């Protein structure tokens, strides 16, 4: 009976930027998920593939918790088939992805009088992400012909740009926290069931 | 990379980076304005130099972008609006005399002073000192006093400097490649690019003038009807055919005609529609003001306003020793933060004024999806256009009876109807040849056509001609009347108020017969119309991503301003004024002076 350390991703003191947004491999446990999804404390719940109604009688041979922090007018691009700056440079779901997003707000942690500029986002790259791929490069982004020399100036911008969290912004503007389970099915061992 | 693709990722950084620091001023002067302390006039300051310091900052790398290879229009229209030079186009010297010049004006004009003889030391400032006496004094001397002395005191500091500031303003307007100061400001109206919906910045002269002319019989029976009045209140001091006296006109330059219905009304027996008392005797608040004025919009099928609009607004005078400006303003922060500073009285104006205000919040959510720069008006005169035709329905008998303060034993008879209608024509027409003169006057001086040595000759001219008023004393050039009014020694374009007074009328219109309104216009309540509401809000949601012309077309059907709409509200009383005109004299002779 040991069960799946959900805590530790769900009620962390600080979540990652997008940008750099953090994975934890979940292994060898048992895992309640109808506690999580009939918990009535998050704003997005919402399962692909999968169904979050009592399908914690599967078994999966590896879960992945990935967790960051948007704001909330783009906690939309956290879907498959979806476009914008955080689906594009940030974190990317595949179109066939079999799992589940879930976010809340998270206005009293994240945000701070003066503003919090603690979380980042990529706004700037030569290209779209792959699914599930991290970029944490801090490489000026060229977006002219003339090069950048590794500081920003005329056409060349540092590419990572700050959310500025202030209690006080529209819901749109507020910090939302995010988890992203992913369901992986390998023809392998299957440790992960959850009863 | 293309230049274009360059200018596209540049305003990229620049959306983002500006969100952020207009909101940090914002937020400063928020703080200022609800709270007065030391520590938070330097840190609204600190605040708001460095958002000019990175406008700037801005405004010179999106001129290392040439519109030239942009197609993209949208891209266009935000990177021509950051280009402005501005003042940023003379050299440092002149910019910096110009600033200084502006300066001492905006000083002059709101510390200037005035002492009654005998006493130096009872002193009164324009607020509120002079405008309570040119707004409430019946006494002809008194008034002369006030009206004169403003003038000769305040005005003749102000007449060397506006003469530099003309020039130095002629010189960054030609400069920026514009004729001149007043073609500068009439580059607001202008659309480029947009086949069926140019506008050219000459053409704003000709449709202000064209509209004024079919404005002038109203205004000529409206001036009659006045002058009639008043020559009943004071036969020794007016002329059955002459100007009105400048100082006769219920406030310091006869601006609104307002203050005059005490003595103009026609039925002086028939009281107004005051639903104050009601208000109180039904115990109401600020948000229940506010709640009512939200319920409005609802109605129509706008949104609600936002929790933090609820949160953060300061609805009520703060009271004790935590000082506010109560000026009533609606606040868009950026970043979804949408707020409303109002010191709240439980009475029929503020509630009023709650849904004009209201109205503007309702316009910057509706264009809050826009980027950043687009983030406004279609041009100078839609903003407060919205706003002023919330109020116009808010106030009407038929929704005053909706929603409990007015009386259901309370029916429209036509002699309240007539009372109402010149109450607002005082307002809304009186105001509209001051403007238009006001404005043409500053056109022409911009453009040349007026000689320094004939300034005050040309200006008393104009007023004679077109407005109907005359001054009581005769003024030489040492004089600089026009600036006298806050919008011309602070450095603010006027025509606005003219072009914002046609488009109300067209927009309560057009959205009136959208809610299938039956009688005349006045009477017009859009509440309840979800139909209405969506023509409105499809010009709401532009902002500035669309020509003028085009916004305007989205609410009423044309593209341009007309004038109709503002005759077809008043239409009563100008039959009325007409039969009330018919033994008098009708028109004025600009000769006659009070001065003889
Ligand atoms: C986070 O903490 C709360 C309160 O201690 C708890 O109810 C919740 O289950 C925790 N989250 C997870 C994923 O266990
Ligand atoms: C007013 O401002 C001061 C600082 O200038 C601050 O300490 C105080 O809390 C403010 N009061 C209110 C009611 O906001
Ligand atoms: C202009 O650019 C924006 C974004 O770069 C794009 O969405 C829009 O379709 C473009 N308009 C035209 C007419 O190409
Ligand atoms: C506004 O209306 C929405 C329904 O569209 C509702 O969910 C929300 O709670 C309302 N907010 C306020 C402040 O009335
Ligand atoms: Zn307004």
């Amino acid at each position: 009976t040991n069960l799946c350390p959900f805590g530790e991703v769900f009620n962390a003191t600080r979540f990652a930027s997008v940008y750099a947004w953090n994975r934890k491999r979940i292994s060898n446990c048992v895992a309640d998920y109808s506690v999580l999804y009939n918990s009535a404390s998050f704003s997005t719940f919402k399962c692909y593939g999968v169904s979050p109604t009592k399908l914690n009688d599967l078994c999966f041979t590896n879960v992945y918790a990935d967790s960051f922090v948007i704001r909330g007018d783009e906690v939309r691009q956290i879907a498959p088939g979806q476009t914008g700056k955080i689906a594009d440079y940030n974190y990317k779901l595949p179109d066939d992805f079999t799992g589940c997003v879930i976010a809340w707000n998270s206005n009293n942690l994240d945000s701070k009088v003066g503003g919090n500029y603690n979380y980042l986002y990529r706004l700037f790259r030569k290209s779209n992400l792959k699914p599930f791929e991290r970029d944490i490069s801090t490489e000026i982004y060229q977006a002219g012909s003339t090069p950048c020399n590794g500081v920003e100036g005329l056409n060349c911008y540092f590419p990572l740009q700050s959310y500025g969290f202030q209690p006080t912004n529209g819901v749109g503007y507020q910090p939302y926290r995010v988890v992203v389970l992913s369901f992986e099915l390998l023809h392998a061992p299957a440790t992960v069931c959850g009863p | 990379s293309t230049i274009e693709e360059q200018a596209k990722t540049f305003l990229d950084k620049f959306n983002h980076e500006a969100e952020d620091l207009f909101y940090q001023s914002s937020l400063a002067s928020w703080n200022y304005n609800t709270n007065i302390t030391e520590e938070n006039v330097q840190n609204m300051n600190n605040a708001g130099d460095k958002w000019s310091a990175f406008l700037k900052e801005q405004s010179t790398l999106a001129q290392m972008y040439p519109l030239q290879e942009i197609q993209n229009l949208t891209v266009k229209l935000q990177l021509q609006a950051l280009q402005q030079n501005g003042s940023s186009v003379l050299s440092e010297d002149k910019s910096k005399r110009l600033n200084t010049i502006l300066n001492t004006m905006s000083t002059i004009y709101s510390t200037g002073k005035v002492c009654n003889p005998d006493n130096p030391q009872e002193c009164l400032l324009l607020e509120p000192g002079l405008n309570e006496i040119m707004a409430n004094s019946l006494d002809y001397n008194e008034r002369l006093w006030a009206w004169e002395s403003w003038r000769s005191e305040v005005g003749k500091q102000l007449r060397p400097l506006y003469e530099e500031y003309v020039v130095l303003k002629n010189e960054m307007a030609r400069a920026n490649h514009y004729e001149d100061y007043g073609d500068y400001w009439r580059g607001d109206y202008e659309v480029n690019g947009v086949d069926g919906y140019d506008y050219s910045r000459g053409q704003l002269i000709e449709d202000v003038e064209h509209t004024f002319e079919e404005i002038k019989p109203l205004y000529e029976h409206l001036h009659a009807y006045v002058r009639a009045k008043l020559m009943n209140a004071y036969p020794s001091y007016i002329s059955p055919i002459g100007c009105l006296p400048a100082h006769l006109l219920g406030d310091m330059w006869g601006r609104f005609w307002t203050n005059l219905y005490s003595l103009t009304v026609p039925f002086g027996q028939k009281p107004n529609i005051d639903v104050t008392d009601a208000m109180v005797d039904q115990a109401w608040d600020a948000q229940r003001i506010f709640k009512e004025a939200e319920k409005f919009f609802v109605s129509v099928g706008l949104p609600n306003m936002t929790q933090g609009f609820w949160e953060n607004s300061m609805l009520t005078d703060p009271g004790n020793v935590q000082k506010a400006v109560c000026h009533p303003t609606a606040w868009d922060l950026g970043k979804g933060d949408f707020r409303i500073l109002m010191c709240t009285k439980v009475t029929m104006d503020d509630f009023l004024t709650a849904h004009h205000e209201m109205g503007h919040i309702q316009y910057d959510m509706a264009y809050a999806a826009q980027p950043f720069l687009l983030r406004n008006g279609a041009n100078e005169g839609f903003h407060e256009a919205v706003g002023e035709i919330m109020s116009l329905s808010a106030a009407t008998p038929k929704h005053l009876k909706s929603i409990g303060l007015l009386s259901p034993d309370f029916q429209e008879d036509n002699e309240t109807e007539i009372n109402f209608l010149l109450k607002q024509a005082l307002t809304i027409v009186g105001t509209l040849p001051f403007t238009y003169m006001l404005e043409k006057w500053r056109w022409m001086v911009f453009k040349g056509e007026i000689p320094k040595d004939q300034w005050m000759k040309k200006w008393w001219e104009m007023k004679r001609e077109i407005v109907g008023v005359v001054e009581p004393v005769p003024h030489d050039e040492t004089y600089c009347d026009p600036a006298s009014l806050f919008h011309v020694s602070n450095d603010y374009s006027f025509i606005r108020y003219y072009t914002r007074t046609l488009y109300q009328f067209q927009f309560q219109e057009a959205l009136c017969q959208a809610a299938k309104h039956e009688g005349p216009l006045h009477k017009c309540d859009i509440s309840n119309s979800t139909e209405a509401g969506q023509k409105l809000f499809n010009m709401l949601r532009l902002g500035k991503s669309e020509p003028w012309t085009l916004a305007l077309e989205n609410v009423v059907g044309a593209k341009n301003m007309n004038v109709r709409p503002l005759l077809n509200y008043f239409e009563p009383l100008f039959t009325w004024l007409k039969d009330q005109n018919k033994n008098s004299f009708v028109g004025w002779s600009t000769d006659w002076s009070p001065y003889a």
